[PDB]
């Protein structure tokens, strides 16, 4: 598999976190994976020409769509799941929850499950 | 549609007919299956009876004799009164009658004329194959001798000829059929097979007879590799003969199409030149089956592979 | 609240079923396995790694677009090679599918209406460390493109034909060669360009 | 149910014998 | 308003069904596909490019032309090789078809009537840049032609036999050679001419 | 495919449109296609000996026919569709509408869809 | 008192069916035999030594976890290669099984609920004087281990990977080589270690 | 699981793979069947393409190249777009390229090295077969020559060697596989067949070449009867050679097991030493079939019968 | 019902041809 | 449904091998 790490990017500030030495703050495999997941979720699909069709999501395009509330919930689940699952490190993403707090303003939750979260059988002959 | 026999018309009894031929087959073969009630049993069809099948030809839509041969074998079932025939044109006689002939240097056409003259076989004006054959002594069947000298004629640059009987013996060149039919329009299913199974890229001739003719004539060694053979025939007694034999052996392996047609092109026969898609291929084998729905199946291939394998 | 949306892509149509799927929806799942029986031990079950093509079938009626036009639309979609996107809200289904069988019926009464009985098949695409190619590629664009101000032919090739280096396929078309100047680099706004296939 | 075996064994025997007699 | 018209061509008859098709009309559409299952991936659906021969079946009764003559007519048409044109108005069907199966029945009562149960098959012709040959060729003319004033034998050949250069087929018939003068170019009004086949 | 253009023919005037130079006004591929479609619709089938059986329509023959109103609608749809679709440039023709304005005097609409009107999938490996 | 517990292991979930299996539970047993008929004696029955894969099938409904999530969970388990442990209290069944087929259904009313129809297969493991290896090996541990104070890498290998001498498989992983010192014998508490597979 | 071809990965199209080999077969054979949509049709797989099948090996559970050969033939169906291949390792080239070589007295390893050097065939360090062969002149295929000298090496007491290609030519002794797998645990069905079909109890050597070497070496005449043969080879030009040839021919007839396994042992190959029950047998033939469920079928036999029949 | 004959004749032909080509 | 192929391939192989061994 041999996945590798990356450098932190504080999305709150929109800038790379750098040590006092001036070098960018290196991060572990899982940290880089989480950063990539957030970036891919924030990246629209088919629109940023630097990427292939695999990368990105289509959540923003869904806002203008005319599908119903539950249809939009299913579309959000499908879009987030498809966007995340391209990464090899991903095992499963699910347990989606939704809360239409105001009349038409939504909050949704999801769980991402890693390949390392798998459970291994213990046996040998 | 019409099965003349000697006098009668047994087209009112046949469950089906299958006209089949191979490029190297003994004879044009018709296998007609019949029901045998009292009416058909009365005439007492025996082996050696002369069958003529007449059907509306594809070309001009006129009734023409598509088959003219002899019943080579009859098999009768008794519990179910189904008489089955397996008709053959009279080239089957030549494939069974053995004879020994000694020949000087001459062409294949002269030898075929000599065979027909000796055995009193009617024959049309035989095409001049042109190629000059070496002196040989033969013992195999008359059709075997004809095939042997035709193979030796294909070697040395001569055109590919095949002998078919009809009413009188004919020397049929392969790529000389009148109509080059296109099978793509009625293509029920095709099976394009390609291979290096019988590919020949090199040939090292080792002459057993003098003009010490020895050489190698590799043709596509860089591309397919040196797929080499050794041709060690006594009949090659010449440098040009060796070169032409080598050139009449190179091929890119087996390249055939197992074509299945939903409509029976009635006049197709082995060796005919037929088109599938843009390309053109020679009929290695044809198997018509004139059931209640006419149908045809074909096996076709390129000239190089046919020359390598059957010649 | 249950609705059924068929979002076709090769024809930019989003069909919403006017009427719910009558008695019941149902979906089966069956694992891929086949028995193997060993001598003096008996049968054993061996999992097969792949997944199965499962169907969703139901039946509706189209009340008095007209039902005739809807039936024609669905019959046309039945021959479509590209997949349809089926979304069922209350049931919870969402994914690419394709129609195996479709049928309409007129009854003695209610002659304007058309009773429908349709079935679907789950669709899966055949493709020829790095990111997996799990995403379906179902997006469609018009076969003729109007060049914008900022566009370049490489950008057009990447946006409308994939790899980006596919631009000579666009240029080599004689209509494109005629509307475009002889210099592929220079292109103008407004002129129409035809992507291949 | 069982006659298929006899029928197609007969077909196999007939076809192979037929091909050998023709080519041979 | 629903009617069923069977417009035969080889026999210039236009049969209109006296009575509507009882309980219901139905038509199925099924796309041509066949599963292929790949190792460690599972089943996939592959579209086949052709189209399917679909059937329209119903059942009527012929009340007290007489039902006997109508049944004889339809039984004769069943053996017809040429296609029939089926038009269903309210249902919306229109196209060439051919009858696969036909059956009539007399009941204990209503003995004059004949209960009918007929089925049809979609018909397609085998034709064995330029315009496509999509048009069906179902037009029929009498096997004997009466020559008009302006006609020429080439014109007759093109109108009545296709290519136009097929005139020697008309001329070479001995009856045509007898009625026509020995000069094919010169022809007269009124004399009968027999197209071949 | 390599379809080609033709010269304009103003059916309103029944004369070819010619430039001031005297040459006939050449037109594009699609314009010639539309002209051909109108001409083929106006050309009766089997009656003009210059053409094969493929070219033309049979709309005029349908007027004298005894079929009902809806049967005549279906016949019109079939005839127009068959006449138009012989052209290679045609993709689909449909969306037929009818309006029996007076008692027995009809107005009908149709849509013709070109091969260029198709929509193309965007993907490459 | 009847309950149904599905104790999955590869996913540490213990599903208890909210609702009993409707009309009836049933289980068949059929001995392995096949007839052999000897000349002039007739048929005889010969026992086959193995045992048969028998099924337990029933149907429930999931009332208003949510039924959607339960259906998704069971559909996910259907693809599981590892076995599930099925325990039926009043019926008296207890043993490893695996789901062959699963299906859910929504009805016109009761749309929140999901009618379930599930089937199971008896599971048997292929292992490919001393004690027999009859015990099923269905125990699961996390793919990442936190080293305790008393642990040694051989002890970790035996507890978490079987034979105990499998420790170099743990050590040779580059992440384990990085977190662990270059001496395999010396290991510290708290650091994470990844068993293979 | 992975089918590399030249560049691509067509494992996303194959319906099934069947790796089959015979102890006397021409080459390790892989017959992979594919569906051929537009995607696979674009790359245009031709004969001569290089296929490499990669799958998780049974031994260490690491992805290893279990097959490395060339596509010898492609057959495409059109009605159903199913492209089917029949891959071969490059020993098929040696079985088709004929060549004549004259050899003095020497061993089989030297002759194999000479063939590889002449035809530029890569080869690993070839095992010293040890046995010294008589002078001969050959004409058959290169693989035919190698098999002939290996058979003559099995005679005269030499060990049984078999040539397999892989990436570079290897001289594989039969009973030298790394892991002696036990098939009883996954024995779906076995067919123990015993016979006197090819039993040899006596052999009367009649030397066609001098050292007048003649003798009889009957081994189990009292038990099975004097099932006698006559070995009349020119290559036997010595009394010890005659005795060793006789001793390398005696057997109790055909004794094989038609084993069927429910699990595909991936690394099994022809000639490997495998165990069923307590006994050990040599793989006469293996036929894997990597469908959605991996599966294997084996035909194994004793050393004596294999030496008698295939050597 | 009838396609079994064509299918298994094809299998017989393929198997025998395959064996002859391999051993030969 | 599928075992007919295995059964009759076995019959064909057995019959042809048996005939060759007998006549040969």
């Amino acid at each position: 598999l041999d996945l590798k790490g990356s450098f932190l990017f504080d999305f709150e500030k929109g800038e790379f976190v750098k040590n006092a030495d001036g070098t960018l703050k290196k991060c572990d495999k899982v940290q880089a994976y989480k950063q990539w997941c957030q970036k891919a979720i924030l990246t629209p699909r088919y629109k940023k020409a630097a990427y292939t069709n695999i990368y990105g999501s289509e959540i923003k395009d869904l806002i203008a769509s005319n599908l119903s509330q539950s249809a939009k919930e299913l579309e959000i689940t499908r879009l987030i799941k498809e966007t995340i699952l391209v990464h090899p490190y991903t095992k499963e993403v699910g347990e989606f929850s939704f809360n239409w707090l105001e009349n038409s303003r939504l909050v949704e939750y999801e769980f991402d499950v890693l390949t390392i979260d798998d459970e291994n059988i213990v046996i040998d002959g | 549609k019409i099965i003349l026999n000697g006098k009668y018309d047994i087209a009112n009894f046949n469950e089906g007919i299958t006209l089949s031929e191979a490029i190297d087959g003994v004879a044009y073969k018709m296998d007609v299956s019949l029901v045998e009630p009292k009416q058909l049993k009365d005439i007492n069809i025996k082996k050696g009876d002369k069958i003529i099948l007449i059907d509306i030809a594809y070309e001009s839509k006129k009734e023409e004799t598509i088959f003219d041969g002899v019943v080579w074998e009859t098999r009768r079932s008794e519990k179910s009164k189904k008489l089955t025939l397996s008709c053959r044109e009279r080239t089957v006689y030549m494939e069974e009658s053995e004879e020994q002939y000694q020949f000087k240097e001459n062409t294949a056409t002269q030898r075929i004329e000599y065979y027909c003259k000796q055995w009193n076989i009617p024959y049309y004006n035989l095409a001049n194959t042109g190629k000059k054959l070496a002196k040989v002594i033969h013992k195999t069947n008359i059709l075997d001798m004809i095939k042997k000298d035709l193979k030796e004629t294909a070697t040395k640059g001569g055109d590919l000829f095949r002998v078919r009987m009809d009413n009188k013996l004919k020397l049929f060149k392969l790529g000389t059929n009148a109509n080059v039919y296109k099978l793509d329009s009625i293509l029920e299913d095709a099976n394009f097979t390609s291979s290096f199974n019988d590919a020949v890229t090199s040939v090292k001739v080792l002459g057993k007879s003098k003009d010490p003719i020895i050489g190698t004539y590799k043709k596509d060694a860089d591309k397919f590799g040196t797929l080499q053979k050794i041709k060690q025939d006594e009949k090659i007694k010449n440098a040009k003969e060796a070169k032409k034999a080598a050139e009449a052996m190179f091929n890119s392996g087996e390249e055939t199409i197992s074509v299945d047609c939903a409509v029976d092109i009635n006049r197709i026969r082995a060796g005919d030149k037929v088109s599938l898609k843009s390309k053109e291929y020679y009929v290695i084998d044809v198997t018509h089956t004139l059931d209640s729905r006419p149908k045809m199946k074909l096996n076709i291939g390129s000239l190089e592979y046919i020359r390598r394998k059957f010649y | 609240v249950i609705d059924i949306y068929l979002k076709n892509e090769k024809e930019k149509i989003d069909f919403h079923f006017p009427v719910n799927p009558q008695d019941s929806l149902s979906i089966k799942k069956e694992k891929r396995f086949e028995t193997v029986d060993i001598v003096n031990l008996g049968e054993f079950d061996i999992k097969k790694e792949g997944e199965k093509i499962r169907e969703i079938s139901f039946k509706t009626f189209l009340p008095n677009k007209n039902p005739i036009e809807v039936v024609a639309m669905l019959e046309k979609w039945v021959d479509q090679a590209e997949p349809l996107r089926l979304i069922i809200t209350g049931f919870g289904y969402n994914g690419l599918v394709t129609i195996s069988s479709f049928s309409n019926t007129q009854t003695a009464g209610r002659e304007e209406d058309r009773d429908i009985e349709i079935t679907f098949r789950t669709y899966r695409e055949l493709k020829i460390t790095d990111l997996k190619d799990n995403r379906p590629n179902t997006q469609t664009k018009s076969k003729i493109y109007t060049v914008k101000a900022s566009d370049t032919l490489y950008k057009i090739a990447k946006n409308l034909l994939g790899k980006g280096s596919r631009w000579p396929e666009i240029y080599n078309i004689p209509e494109n060669k005629k509307v475009i100047g002889k210099n592929p680099n220079i292109i103008k706004k407004g002129k129409l360009v035809i992507p291949s296939k | 149910k069982e006659e298929m075996i006899q029928e197609l064994l007969s077909q196999v025997e007939s076809g192979i014998r037929e091909a050998l007699q023709d080519i041979g």
